[PDB]
């Protein structure tokens, strides 16, 4: 199904500190619903800016805590069938 | 409905899938599409020396030259081997 990939860089240096997935959503888009995002050739399709208002939206899919003030922030809407 | 939406383009890697390229980051991404609020997943790799971006039409990853952004050509995730060579006529240099 979907997951929530989500990905996170240095504001100084811009390298790579982490990644994580959320759990599988199945086939329920509505998260990305609440993200204001429609469906339209956004699936398997590129990684949006985590904003400030998307996080109290994303934070309960995640261990990590997200912390804008440090790192720049990327998720993308990642769909595959079945388990993976 | 929503899992027809999810076919419309290739997943993209999982990092660690990525075979035959070396050791692989991911970079934050930069290269808009026209149609999509999206930025194309990136990865560097060779110290940071060649990018990759998920082309997620074609479903192949697509190799640049950090220094200026040249293309390289296309690159299977599976096995790392080149799939189409350099166009002379692409490359990344805006979105670096």
């Amino acid at each position: 199904g979907l997951k929530l990939d989500l990905t996170w860089f240095d504001k100084s240096t811009e390298d790579f500190k982490g990644e994580e997935y959320s759990k599988d959503f199945g086939d329920d888009g509505s998260v990305m619903e609440s993200l204001g995002v429609p469906f339209k050739d956004n699936v398997n399709n590129g990684c949006f800016d985590v904003i400030a208002e998307w996080v109290p939206l994303l934070q309960p899919y995640f261990n990590h805590q997200i912390d804008i003030s440090d790192n720049e922030y990327f998720v993308s809407f990642d769909y595959r069938d079945g388990d993976w | 409905g929503f899992k027809d939406y999810g076919h419309d383009y290739h997943p993209a890697p999982k990092t660690e899938n990525i075979k035959g390229l070396g050791d692989l980051k991911p970079g934050i991404p930069k290269t808009p599409k026209q149609n999509g609020g999206g930025k194309r997943k990136r990865w560097t790799g060779d110290k940071g020396r060649k990018i990759y971006e998920w082309d997620s039409q074609h479903g192949e990853l697509e190799g640049y030259r950090a220094s200026d952004g040249q293309h390289l050509g296309s690159f299977d995730p599976k096995t790392g081997n080149q799939l189409k060579g350099p166009d002379p006529k692409r490359n990344i240099k805006k979105y670096l």
